């Protein structure tokens, strides 16, 4: 029975670690966590692992 | 590489190629952030000098975007032994940042626990560099990429002439004729999650390149993710 983390990524865009029973999400370096806790936003231009549009 | 496709513009913007005195490419690495780039440890004495690029796709022509970069600090993992290659790490700290932008950015190293749980059990990751086409030919002038497979563990061991350690992931193919190959050495082995990339092995040695039932041997980027951390300070 796949829960939390093992149930698609916890809905996180990134990192996911269960604590306590829930799901905390968090982001590489250069992101910062969304308003939702689950997405992550880039800070800057050029974050890291993007393919480059410009 | 031998197979695979073209990066195509802004593709495979975390390569980076190490560049010998004659200035000809000898092995690939990884950027990670603006002062440090991630290679083999292996590469390192395969050149009495080296300088760093990175923003090439073909190494013939300018297309205004390349730069080269002085080393300033070569930080060697203190375990490598040229006998097993294990410890295949090696981290360069540049004289000058790089400049991120088209074609130069760097890939996400990723967290432990999630990365071994999560990427590392997706299908396949992604190696990338301008090695040989064949076993027997000559480096690539463009810059290349492949997807691979990852590979069971235990089936890794029972392929490889020699010992696979901790340290070390195998991906490829056992009979598609789809490889990294020499000159491919030090460069990324990224995973894709959702539409980001993160770091997860450098490309460190095969039995020749697309051999039937051999794998390519990846350093285990997880297993060295607090040395990263101490080595960049
Ligand atoms: C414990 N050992 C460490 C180094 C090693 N190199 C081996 C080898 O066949 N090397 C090739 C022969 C001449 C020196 C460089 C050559 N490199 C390759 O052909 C090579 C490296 C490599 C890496 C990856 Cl990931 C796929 C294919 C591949 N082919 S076998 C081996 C085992
Ligand atoms: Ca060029
Ligand atoms: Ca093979």
């Amino acid at each position: 029975t796949r829960k939390l983390c093992s149930l698609d990524n916890g809905d996180c865009d990134q990192f996911c670690h269960e604590e306590q029973n829930s799901v905390v999400c968090s982001c590489a370096r250069g992101y910062t966590l969304a308003d939702n806790g689950k997405a992550c936003i880039p800070t800057g231009p050029y974050p890291c692992g993007k393919q480059t549009l410009e | 590489i031998v197979g695979g496709q073209e990066c195509k513009d802004g593709e495979c913007p975390w390569q980076a190629l190490l560049i010998n005195e004659e200035n000809e490419g000898f092995c690939g690495g990884t950027i990670l952030s603006e002062f440090y780039i991630l290679t083999a440890a292996h590469c390192l004495y395969q050149a009495k000098r080296f300088k760093v690029r990175v923003g090439d796709r073909n190494t013939e022509q300018e297309e205004g975007g390349e730069a080269v970069h002085e080393v300033e600090v070569v930080i060697k993992h203190n375990r490598f032994t040229k006998e097993t290659y294990d410890f295949d790490i090696a981290v360069l700290r540049l004289k000058t940042p790089i400049t991120f932008r088209m074609n130069v950015a760097p890939a996400c190293l990723p967290e432990r626990d999630w990365a071994e749980s999560t990427l590392m059990t997706q299908k396949t990751g992604i190696v990338s560099g301008f090695g040989r086409t064949h076993e027997k030919g000559r480096q690539s002038t463009r810059l290349k990429m492949l997807e691979v497979p990852y590979v069971d563990r235990n089936s890794c061991k029972l392929s490889s002439s020699f010992i696979i350690t901790q340290n070390m992931f195998c991906a490829g193919y056992d009979t598609k004729q789809e490889d990294a190959c020499q000159g491919d050495s030090g460069g990324p082995h990224v995973t894709r999650f959702k539409d980001t990339y993160f770091v997860t092995g450098i490309v460190s040695w095969g039995e020749g390149c697309a051999r039937k039932g051999k794998y390519g041997i990846y350093t285990k980027v997880t297993a060295f993710l607090k040395w990263i951390d101490r080595s960049m300070k």
